[PDB]
């Protein structure tokens, strides 16, 4: 059920585009604030 | 174009630094990870 699987590899708010999932993890933890 | 940064997108870095998790940063946010020594 439901997704678990994130396949969208682009921030909405943020608005900058990843190619790569690992780095995105990253991301996700800087410039979508410092978020855990 | 080289790499997107998870800190700032900027790819126009004289060098990218990667991080010890594996991640690709540049000499401006890799230098942070660092120097602050935390996440
Ligand atoms: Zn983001
Ligand atoms: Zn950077």
């Amino acid at each position: 059920g439901s997704l678990l699987k994130p396949a969208r590899f682009m921030c909405l708010p943020c608005g900058i585009a990843f190619s790569s999932p690992s780095t995105l993890e990253a991301h996700q933890a800087y410039y979508c604030s410092h978020r855990i | 174009e080289a790499r997107e940064c998870v800190n700032c997108g900027a790819t126009a870095t004289p060098l990218w630094r990667r991080d010890r998790t594996g991640h690709y940063l540049c000499n401006a946010c890799g230098l942070y990870h660092k120097m602050n020594g935390q996440n």
